[PDB]
């Protein structure tokens, strides 16, 4: 009862910030562009130096003639609308935001400690107490999210960042949307597809509950449930309703994923009428302080190395790219609300 | 192995969202 009166008080503030969102609160002189984080389809993300403070934010930067390409405009417009107004402890939190001629600016927490991706390439495999640490965070914060009527869409270990403390930061909103019924659009990573997503189905949040199942199994085994050369070979494995799982798999973890990589959704964990209790009471869970996870006071499984401030060396290194900025306002009616 | 298998395929780098 006491979640529900958190997730009550949750909704208050985001209701009032979801309403009103913040608009226009930097520029991009009041930085210093460091380095490049990390890139996609949309767009790049810089380590940058606020002046005024000294503070080290991690800039994400999108092209609106490429945003516009892509079609992409409504979803980024979901994307700031909805972080601007997000108020969780695994959540990256957005700082500032702002846009200009060519492109849309999102400034965001800088999290020195690097993608969970790549840590676990590296090791191989999380440990099942290493990993169900990490999915204890997500599933509070999916719990958060939909109570929100926030589906997210794009679970991965690409957008979970490791902080200081060790614990996770989810980042990249761009499928993130606000929806009471079904839903129609065929977005995500392929690895974390629900079979409904790819059958061009109406889905709903129990998706964000189908790809955590695919993040457990991945970081416990080392490699998704379902992998392929082709995104349509992945797609033709998870419609066929089979899944194998690694000999080193615990009775209680193949438990848990056969009830969340669940094709049929009314025994699919999360989206029953028990919710999101399905999953916290599930024995694979049985060790796990949900208060003190929130809370943060779980000693975690790991702490990344810190070798200062607006240090990189827990991320990749990418191709820079300058940062161009038309005389000419490009898409403006598009992005108004931006 | 699966675990061969997986790190000989094509998709062990990040891995992009669908437009
Ligand atoms: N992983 S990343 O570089 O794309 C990224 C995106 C958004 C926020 C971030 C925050 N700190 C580090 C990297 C971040």
């Amino acid at each position: 009862e006491s979640v529900k009166e958190f997730l009550a008080k949750a909704k208050e503030e985001f209701l009032k910030k979801w309403e009103s969102p913040s608009q226009n609160t930097a520029q991009l002189d009041h930085f210093d562009r460091i380095k490049t984080l990390g890139t996609g389809s949309f767009g790049r993300v810089m380590l940058v130096k606020h002046k005024e403070t000294g503070n080290h934010y991690a800039m994400k930067i999108l092209d609106k003639q490429k945003v516009v390409k892509l079609k992409q405009i409504e979803h980024t417009l979901n994307e700031k609308r909805i972080l601007q107004a997000v108020n969780f402890p695994f959540l990256v939190k957005l700082e500032f935001s702002f846009k200009d001629n060519s492109n849309l600016y999102m400034v965001m927490e800088y999290v020195p400690g690097g993608e969970m991706f790549s840590h676990l390439r590296r090791i191989g495999r999380f440990s099942e107490p290493h990993a169900r640490f990490y999915a204890a965070q997500i599933v509070l914060t999916f719990e958060y999210l939909h109570s929100l009527d926030l589906i997210y869409r794009d679970l991965k270990p690409e957008n979970l960042l490791i902080d200081q403390q060790g614990y996770i930061q989810v980042t990249d909103f761009g499928f993130a949307k606000r929806v009471k019924g079904r839903t129609w659009t065929l977005c995500g990573t392929p690895e974390y597809l629900a079979p409904e997503i790819i059958l061009s189905k109406g889905y709903n949040k129990a998706v964000d509950w189908w790809a955590l199942g695919v993040l457990i199994y991945e970081m416990a085994a080392g490699y998704p449930p379902f992998f392929a050369d082709q995104p349509i070979q992945i797609y033709e494995k998870i419609v066929s309703g089979k899944v194998r799982f690694p000999s080193h798999f615990s009775s209680d973890l193949k438990d848990l994923l056969r009830n969340l990589l669940q094709v049929d959704l009314t025994k699919r964990f999360g989206n029953l009428k028990n919710g999101v209790n399905d999953i916290k009471n599930h024995k694979w869970f049985a060790t796990t302080d949900w208060i003190a996870i929130y809370q943060r006071k779980v000693e975690a499984p790991f702490i990344p190395k810190f070798k200062g401030p607006g240090d990189t060396s827990n991320f990749d290194d990418y191709e820079e790219e300058e940062i161009r900025v038309s005389i000419n306002e490009k898409c403006g009616k598009e992005f108004t609300e931006f | 192995t699966t675990y061969a298998d997986f790190i000989a395929s094509g998709r062990t780098g990040r891995r992009n969202a669908i437009h």
